[PDB]
């Protein structure tokens, strides 16, 4: 986590558990939304 | 449409002979400039 | 951060909760022979009870 | 002149900023082969008219 | 019936070999230890060589309803004799190095071998008991043979406790089978005299299953195995993990298919529970063992669960998968214990951490223990991959999906603690090697018994690597030993 | 020859030759006769591969060619059934080519050279065994054949977090080949035959519900091997801590099995479940592309950045599999060959610049391109090949995947719109990371804190030869794609016509 916070990717509070949790639910919820949408919108 | 087989059959002995030649053409790892053993640690 | 924490947390947690059940399942074998024969006789009783309904 | 830093950032910015348009050139190219199906300027000039005048 | 004493000629040759080894060490003493290991090897080879004319015979029930000389008992007799042959090839330098006598050791070991080989075909309840306690008492005496060690004395005491309790439970089951069938002691007569499940037949079944699963080391009866394999001499625990377990499985196939072909769903549910929880607790507690002998004990419990997968299916291919896995498990486990012997003879240690950096010192030992432990893990070109392939092929055939899935999952778990030992021997740096490998002796196969050690190691490694791809004669040899099992 | 056992020789000759590795005399200890023997065995096996291809492989036959079927164990249906299809022969040729180049690129190793070249030849015979065999149990055997070789190539050579990487790799890949064996046993015990041959298992008629379960098991087993982003985290550890030849044949070939077998036993075997799961595969390929491009951008390590780029470039393979057109499948096979070449060139160059600069962090290694000019030139060329640049083989496969997916009338119109919109933001995202790392690693003024400690020597002629041998088929296929497509356009034309019989 500290090895990712160096140089260009350097943001305060990026490896915090609250930010990791909200980014996790955002990313993986868009994954699950895209998968459910593909199973529903696309036919075959 | 041209075939891949004469191209491949004409390029593979060149590939084999140039592999056997360019094995003998190294000049960094066999010298003292390289401080290692091939492993990346 | 999501990739290194959450998905690798599921992977390392799968590898971790299979390590603490055997660092905590080895205490079932505790060095006492009379406890071992007690486990043998409890097994006899439990297998008779479960083999008849 | 890769020894300069401003030339480096300018070259990367030029490739990525042209690629922001190549995204979209590729999108319209793929979508015009999807709609028309010619990959030809005069082909999707008038087959687009045959399409859009119909339903 | 009619007495057929030509059947017992393997065990007769081995009893005569026992008597010659004992009389030679009484006549000549410790200087009889220079040739009597090779005589015991020739006697075991003669027993296996006399099993070859018996393989081309009918079923020929030998004594007055007391012995079956079919291909299943011949396979198991050859398996127990090969286990003792590898054990004698391992215990020449190890027993002499402890200051103990080798001839008395070899006679107790050959008594355990004739007990197992008499278990392998046995119809009388009393012959089952007498052969089972010949094997049991010889195993208790072999367990605490190094009696100056506190761990061997403790292992022998807590092995005799658990074994005597399991023997008396087995005997209560055998007495209940004698009473329930009227007055019969032969297993087909018991099968004919009772043919329906009842309270009392289930009791005798579970009592006998406890006495058998003591030898199998199934999971509620496994608890003697880590202490015994940590405490006893290492060739003794090699024999206990191969030949004693093969004798227990011979007893299970001989008993549950002959004496109980009526409660087959009940003991199949029992052995399903035994297999499931044996695979689980055998493959996840070996992750935390830091000694090689204790890790091999828990791995042996896991392998017993893998064999019970094929035992619990109840088809011809399931019994064949069990037989083939016991056959290849002989090779891989005798090779692993041969490497444990050869490392403890040169370093005097047993911890897995002390194996670190062995690649440049002893390359043959790392090749041997790597090939045998990866064959135990299920790595493709070796024998245990094909054994597990047959064990899961027969087990997906008769719908046992959960057992095959659990066996594959616990084999994946098994890969970790085998590859930890392979990582210690092969992966670890020269600057990260251990204190036992820094002070490693010169590799010399000429002291007293290190050349039989190297011969047994080379033979078991060539077997456990080459005989996975050459398994079709082994498949043919195994699948004719299954036609002598009732109901197939 | 045509009666000679060709693919059996191709598989078994590197293994049999690797068994003669400890008997090679080597007094100096550095392992030069061993590397020359391994290079000779690799070149001889590649010559036999191309001889069997140019003589006994017919480009207009959709069925199996170079067919051998020997009887291994008749009790369980175990047969040594090998064969060369259109899905197999470009990957067999690519395996021979990349493994010979990786053996040649493996030349700086002096740690344990006998064991190293034994494992590389035991992977050479065993990689082709995955693409070649037509038996499902031998497929599981050859699939698990790379458990211990890649473990020991990971754990002895390369990386500081190499032991955790090798441990996670071997446990993860073993737990997925679990599902390989489960699905093969399930679909071979279906009906009243126990034929384990892959053609006969494709010829069966499985009901839906069984097909969905076997597809779920195969999908777990291949979404581990092919990097699918929920199941991909073995790869950045196992590829960011590997030496350059091991990484070359580790993401040039081993990612392509599992992606070869996504066609062989998920599309060609279970089409009724492929028609149900293909929107999920399309979305997972899109998420592969975008997710792994973003994690390539955020990586400050070099090897993990290129590993994540290798995850990103197989999303187009997934989209081309789950698109039901001939051009989509053809672009998927073209991507699994082109990314093999392009990626192996990138991993070799990353290993070369790490052997020179002794660091992987982009915050170090400043103006490195002033001192290694040939590594800068080759790295820029192969990075441009990764950006789907036309005239090189990375663009043609991606364009064919885009066109073959968007013209696939099996899907709805907003689905195709949203997917080809989202699959095209990787067209932006790949120059972002792959030129920021070029700008940060080679461009700018010279990092004098680095050049004081390390000798920044330029490329050997052998390294320039390896990158030129990788870049000749890349440019030669990107300029004329029918050099490669003509190898597999028949068989894929057999596959899609077999898979379009389920769609409404
Ligand atoms: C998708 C299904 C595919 C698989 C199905 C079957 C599962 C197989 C289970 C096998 C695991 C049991 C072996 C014991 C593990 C162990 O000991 O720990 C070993 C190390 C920890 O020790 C580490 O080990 C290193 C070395 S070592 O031996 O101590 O050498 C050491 O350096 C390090 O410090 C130490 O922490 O942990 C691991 O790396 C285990 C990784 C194995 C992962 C199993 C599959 C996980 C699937 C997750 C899917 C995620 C998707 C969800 C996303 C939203
Ligand atoms: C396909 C099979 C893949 C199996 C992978 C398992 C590899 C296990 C390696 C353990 C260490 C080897 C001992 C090492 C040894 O005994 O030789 C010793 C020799 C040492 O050479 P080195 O150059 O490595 O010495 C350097 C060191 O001293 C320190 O730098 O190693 C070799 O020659 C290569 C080993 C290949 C031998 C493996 C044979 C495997 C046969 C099994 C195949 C079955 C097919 C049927
Ligand atoms: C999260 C992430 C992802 C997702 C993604 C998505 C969400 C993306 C989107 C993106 C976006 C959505 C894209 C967009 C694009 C757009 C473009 C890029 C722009 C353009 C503009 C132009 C260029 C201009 C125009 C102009 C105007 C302004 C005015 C008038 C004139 C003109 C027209 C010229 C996933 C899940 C996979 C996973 C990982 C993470
Ligand atoms: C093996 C194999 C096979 C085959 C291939 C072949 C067929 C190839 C072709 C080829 C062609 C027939 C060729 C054409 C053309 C060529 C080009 C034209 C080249 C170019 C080169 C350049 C000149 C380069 C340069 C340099 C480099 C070296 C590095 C960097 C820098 C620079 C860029 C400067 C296949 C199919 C399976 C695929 C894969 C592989
Ligand atoms: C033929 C049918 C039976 C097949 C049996 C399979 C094993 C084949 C024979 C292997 C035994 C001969 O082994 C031979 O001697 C030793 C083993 O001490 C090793 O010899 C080795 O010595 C040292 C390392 O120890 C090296 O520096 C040397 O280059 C190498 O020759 C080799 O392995 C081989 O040279």
């Amino acid at each position: 986590a500290t090895d990712f916070n160096r140089g260009i990717m350097k943001f305060d509070g990026a490896d915090s558990p609250a930010m990791i949790a909200i980014s996790a639910v955002l990313i993986l919820g868009f994954i699950a939304a895209l998968i459910w949408w593909a199973l529903h919108t696309a036919y075959a | 449409v041209i075939s891949v087989k004469p191209i491949l059959l004409a390029m593979t002995p060149v590939f084999i002979l140039l592999c056997l030649f360019f094995g003998t053409r190294n000049g960094f790892y066999d010298t003292d400039q390289y401080h290692g053993n091939g492993s990346a640690h | 951060e999501v990739d290194y924490n959450v998905v690798d947390g599921v992977v390392n947690l799968t590898g971790f909760v299979t390590m603490v059940t055997g660092e905590g399942l080895k205490y079932l074998q505790n060095g006492r022979a009379q406890f071992y024969a007690l486990i043998v006789l409890l097994a006899v009783l439990g297998f008779v009870i479960f083999s008849v309904q | 002149w890769y020894d300069r830093k401003s030339a480096a950032e300018a070259a990367q910015k030029a490739f990525v900023t042209n690629r922001v348009g190549d995204f979209g050139l590729l999108l319209g190219m793929v979508g015009l082969f999807w709609a028309t199906g010619t990959f030809d300027f005069a082909g999707m000039g008038d087959r687009l008219t045959e399409l859009v005048n119909t339903g | 019936g009619q007495l057929n004493a030509g059947t017992i000629l393997p065990e007769t040759i081995l009893i005569v070999t026992l008597l010659v080894v004992l009389l030679a060490d009484l006549i000549q003493g410790r200087q009889a230890d220079r040739w009597t290991p090779y005589f015991a090897i020739v006697g075991l080879g003669g027993a296996i060589a006399t099993m070859i004319p018996l393989w081309t015979q009918p079923a020929t029930i030998s004594f007055f309803g007391s012995f079956i000389s079919d291909h299943l008992s011949l396979f198991f007799r050859g398996l127990i004799a090969l286990s003792a042959l590898g054990t004698i090839l391992m215990s020449i330098r190890y027993v002499e190095q402890t200051g103990s006598s080798l001839g008395e050791f070899m006679t107790i070991l050959l008594t355990a071998t004739v007990g197992g080989m008499f278990i392998a075909g046995a119809q009388e309840l009393v012959f089952i008991f007498v052969a089972l306690e010949t094997l049991s008492i010889a195993s208790y005496l072999l367990t605490g043979y190094t009696k100056r060690d506190s761990r061997s004395n403790e292992a022998a005491l807590k092995y005799l406790l658990i074994g005597a309790a399991s023997s008396a439970i087995f005997l209560y089951g055998s007495s209940l089978l004698y009473g329930l069938s009227g007055g019969h002691t032969q297993l087909p007569a018991i099968a004919q005299a009772l043919s329906s499940e009842s309270l009392g037949l289930v009791v005798a079944l579970v009592f006998v299953i406890a006495g058998i699963s003591f030898k199998i080391s199934a999971v509620p009866f496994h608890q003697w195995t880590p202490d015994v394999y940590e405490g006893a001499p290492t060739p003794v625990v090699a024999f206990l993990s191969v030949g004693s377990k093969a004798a227990g499985f011979a007893l299970a196939i001989r008993f549950l298919t002959l004496a109980f072909p009526s409660v087959t769903d009940q003991w199949q549910l029992i052995f399903t529970v035994l297999a499931i929880l044996s695979m689980i607790l055998g493959n996840v507690v070996a992750l935390a063992q830091t000694s090689m002998k204790r890790m091999l004990a828990y791995s042996s419990i896991g392998q017993a669960g893998f064999v019970m997968i094929g035992f619990v299916v109840g088809t011809e291919a399931g019994y064949a998968s069990m037989l083939f896995y016991l056959l290849v498990y002989l090779f891989m486990n005798l090779g692993a214990f041969t490497c444990v012997i050869l490392f403890s003879l040169r370093t005097g240690t047993d911890q897995i951490s002390e194996y670190a950096g062995l690649y440049q010192k002893d390359p043959l030992l790392t090749l041997g223990l790597s090939l045998c432990l990866l064959s135990l893990g299920g790595i493709p070109p070796l024998a245990g991959f094909f054994g597990k392939i047959y064990l899961f092929w027969a087990g997906w055939q008769a719908g046992a999906y959960g057992l095959v899935l659990l066996g594959l999952l616990t084999s994946v778990i098994s890969i970790y603690y085998y590859i930890r030992v392979v990582k210690m021997m092969v992966v670890k740096e020269p600057q990260e090697m251990s204190e036992a490998v820094r002070n490693y002796p010169e590799v010399s196969w000429s002291s007293f018994g290190l050349r039989p050690l190297q011969v047994g190691l080379v033979m078991t490694v060539i077997a456990t690597s080459l005989a996975g791809i050459l398994a079709n004669p082994l498949f043919n040899l195994v699948n004719t030993a299954v036609w002598d099992v009732p109901q197939l | 020859m045509s009666t000679f056992p060709w693919l059996t020789t191709i598989i078994l000759f590197p293994i049999v030759a690797a068994l003669a590795i400890p008997f090679i005399p080597d007094p100096t200890g550095k392992g030069r006769p061993i590397r020359w023997y391994a290079l000779a065995v690799g070149l001889i096996d590649f010559a036999l591969i191309v001889y069997a291809f140019t003589n006994f492989y017919d480009l207009n036959t959709p069925g199996m060619q170079l067919w051998e079927s020997y009887d291994w164990i008749p009790e369980i249906g175990l047969r040594w059934s090998v064969g060369a299809d259109g899905l197999s022969m470009p990957l067999i040729l690519l395996t021979g080519f990349i493994t010979t180049l990786a053996i040649l690129a493996a030349w700086p190793v002096t740690l344990k050279p006998r064991l190293f070249y034994f494992l590389m030849l035991a992977m050479y015979g065993g990689q082709i065994a995955v693409f070649a065999v037509q038996d499902m149990l031998v497929f599981f055997l050859a699939w698990e054949l790379e458990l211990i070789p890649v473990y020991l190539l990971l754990a002895i050579w390369g990386g500081h977090k190499r032991q955790y990487a090798a441990t996670k790799f071997i446990l993860y890949t073993a737990g997925s080949s679990l599902f390989i064996l489960v699905a093969g046993l399930a679909m071979a015990f279906y009906g009243d035959t126990v034929s384990f041959d892959m053609q006969t298992l494709a010829a069966k008629d499985y009901a839906l519900g069984f097909q969905l379960l076997v597809y779920a098991g195969f999908l777990v087993a291949y979404g581990v091997k092919l990097p699918i982003v929920p199941l991909h985290t073995w790869l950045p550890d196992a590829h960011g801590e590997a030496t350059a030849p091991v990484h070359m044949l580790l993401a040039g070939i081993l990612l392509k099995m599992g992606g070869y077998a996504l066609i062989r036993m998920n599309v060609d075997m279970l089409p009724a479940a492929h028609a149900k799961f293909a929107p999920v595969l399309v979305i997972l390929g899109v998420v592969n592309i975008i997710y792994a491009a973003l994690t390539s951008y955020a990586q400050r390590n070099l090897k993990r950045k290129i590993a994540y780029s290798s995850i990103s470039h197989i999303g187009f393979v997934l989209i081309g599999i789950a698109s039901f057109t001939n051009l989509g499948m053809s672009g998927a096979v073209l991507q699994m060959v082109s990314h093999g070449l392009i990626g192996a060139s990138l991993f070799f160059l990353v290993g070369a610049t790490y052997d020179r600069t002794h660091t992987l962090i982009l915050e170090e290694m400043g103006g490195v391109g002033q001192k290694m000019k040939k590594i800068f030139a080759m790295f820029t060329a192969c990075s441009l090949a990764s950006l789907a640049l036309p005239g090189m083989s990375g663009f043609v496969a991606e364009l064919m995947v885009f066109i073959g997916f968007a013209t696939s009338d099996a899907y709805s119109l907003p689905f195709r719109v949203i997917v080809v919109f989202l699959a095209a933001v990787g067209v932006i995202l790949t120059p972002i990371y792959l030129l920021s790392m070029l700008r940060e690693i080679f461009y700018g003024p010279e990092n004098k804190e680095l050049v004081e400690h390390e000798a920044l020597v330029d490329a050997e002629p052998r390294e320039v030869f390896i990158i030129a041998c990788l870049l000749v088929p890349i440019i030669g296929i990107g300029l004329y794609p029918k050099l490669l497509t003509q190898i597999y356009d028949a068989t894929t034309g057999q596959v899609i016509a077999r898979a379009r019989e389920v769609l409404p």
